[PDB]
DNA sequence: CTAGATCACATTTTAGGAAAAAAG
DNA sequence: CTTTTTTCCTAAAATGTGAT
DNA sequence: CTAGATCACATTTTAGGAAAAAAG
DNA sequence: CTTTTTTCCTAAAATGTGAT
């Protein structure tokens, strides 16, 4: 799909978000994308306002988290 | 959408956690609707053994029922599962604001018409599944709910064995057992109130 | 009233008694309505085994739940009781007819109402009573369907055992137990298909 | 109240009909009404169809068989 | 008994019954009473409503059948 | 081995937890690998995140705690 | 003959909120 | 300074146990 | 420890329709 | 004469049984 090339900064999230899927080397909205958020919720520094705000974005650009997709 | 002008008509009241929205037995005059927030149908026995009917998120209507047939008693109870929203609005007034349109009729029968078949499966599963099948069925539902987390090996809920024994309707003892007997099977893991069924997805 | 319009637009057609109006699976296209006759609204499990989910007589709408989200397969198995007339209704049309006029759709919603009542007490007591509990619950319930017989110690109904235990979900053995101890018990009279439940009225 | 008052004949029903409660002793529609279906079977050239047709008058005229009503 | 020298026709029953019971050589309620229920069951034309129906008249008229 | 040589330090991890094995006395790799989880966890300001965050770096560092 | 309920209680787990501690 | 994440803490709730 | 399922089959009961028999 | 009730009949369906 046409979504998932763009990187991810285009989701225009917040810096501790951004920070954090940047040190957990998430790079297009493609991997974060097909991410579980019981993994997010691992990553340092990323808490539920974070997670939730992940969600939310993914949600209103009509995507979901732990997206399933061969071939990446 | 339509759901705009419908809400404009509601009252809006906020429920705490645990807090009862419907109380089984009351006479019904009002229909509610979930703004934001989950609530659970339940109803008990003579003794008291509470039995979970359904869960209902937001969008979901409640207390219909009483709308078609006047002065009936609230069919279950519904408690607050969580804190939430909730849109109220007299049966009257309701059936007022159906005639300018049915749009919003639809729209509620359409859930009734979701809840009829769901509520029949449910006969079916205590009728023919035995607990271990209804547990792992249900396992299968839960997964499916909303507040369902993604996780690496499937789906990820939390919710305690009495509950589940509400559900599926055996004792919770009895969960815990079959709940061991399905990670011995490696069908699920359970870490206290955590349990993460595979093969979801 | 409404109905003679309503009818008026749909095709008739007559079935014979043990005949299958609805089967289980296939597209739901169409909305039933019973002229005249009765009928078994039941549904099976992987072996085969029957269980009766309810009893549908006169006036009843049939294949409602198809209806409100497009392409769905039957809820269950509707088997005619006994030969009976039915009005049909593609989807379709029976949507622009509730444009024209909701009170139809009101009526309709009206009776899932009912049934979701009703299914939702089935659960319940699957859930909380005994096979003494759900059989003694069931005469009681079959002693208020129309085909009744007033007598003078009671209600009169004629229904096998093999049926009463589809219903209650139980075995065929089990309810003949459980009949013959209602029976000693002084409770009910039972002489073949045809038994008395004392007490009515 | 009003109805029960009357005798049956008002009825207009068959003569087999008829012939048959009035047999039976029933005279007001006050008793008829009051019958349990199993008794009036009971009842000799009194059949289905016969039956079925007591029901359907009672029926129309608002009423129902084996009635329940105290001091008649 | 002082009944049961009366006729079985002195009942007045039905005509079905009657004409079974007639050419059934039962003449007086005594032949009749000296039958159980299986026994007339076996009767031509005679049946479930009959025997029944002969069953009713004697049990507000104090005769069973034995 | 040569990676226990190497200090905790080098292994970079979060602030939290660098400061509690830190001022805990845990400067290589070593003298952290030689505890266990709880073993750190009553380490103060160090919990559930953290420690499952030591374990995780060692996880595909092909290191273990014991 | 099988599938579950049971029962008291010592032991384990959870909810959820203050507050320390990083991050922005 | 302000937010969000983490730790830390305990009354209260959930759980297991196992032979009949 | 309790509440039901079980299983094959000889035996009992039912559906429902022809036709005799009363009734109108 | 026509209707309705009763009897009569049997392939097919329902039932009981009772210890494990
Ligand atoms: N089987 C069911 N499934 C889902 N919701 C139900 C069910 N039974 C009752 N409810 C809801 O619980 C409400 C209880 O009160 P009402 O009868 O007003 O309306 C009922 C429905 O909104
Ligand atoms: N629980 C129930 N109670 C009553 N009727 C039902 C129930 N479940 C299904 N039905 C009816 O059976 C029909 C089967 O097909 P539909 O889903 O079209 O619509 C269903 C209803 O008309």
């Amino acid at each position: 799909d046409p979504i998932l090339l763009r990187p991810v900064d285009d989701l225009e999230l917040t810096v501790r978000s951004a920070n954090c899927l940047k040190a957990e080397a998430i790079h297009y909205i493609g991997d974060l994308v097909q991410r579980t958020e019981v993994e997010l919720l691992k990553t340092p520094n990323l808490g539920k306002k974070s997670l939730t705000e992940i969600k939310d974005v993914l949600a209103s650009r009509g995507l979901s988290l732990g997206m399933r997709l061969e071939n990446w | 959408p339509t759901l705009e002008w419908f809400l404009s008509h509601c009252h809006i009241h906020k429920y705490p956690s645990k807090s009862t929205l419907i109380h089984q037995g009351e006479k019904a005059e009002t229909l509610y609707y979930i703004v934001k927030g989950s609530v659970a149908v339940l109803i008990k026995d003579e003794e008291g053994k509470e039995m979970i009917l359904s869960y209902l998120n937001q969008g979901d209507f409640i207390g219909e029922l009483g709308l078609f047939e006047e002065g009936q008693e609230r069919s279950a109870w519904v408690r607050a599962k969580t804190a939430c929203e909730v849109a109220e609005i007299s049966y009257k007034k309701f059936r007022q604001l159906i005639q300018v349109n049915p749009d919003i009729l639809m729209r509620l029968s359409a859930q009734m018409a979701r809840r009829l078949q769901v509520t029949s499966e449910k006969v079916g599963n205590l009728a023919f599944l035995d607990v271990t099948g209804r547990i792992a069925q249900t396992l299968l539902n839960l997964a499916k709910q909303p507040d369902a987390m993604t996780h690496p090996d499937g789906m990820q809920i939390k919710i305690t064995r009495q509950e589940i024994g509400q559900i599926v309707g055996c004792s919770r003892e009895t969960v815990g057992r079959i709940l061991k007997m399905l990670e011995d099977q490696n069908l699920i893991s359970a870490h206290g109130k955590t349990i993460v069924v595979y093969g979801t997805r």
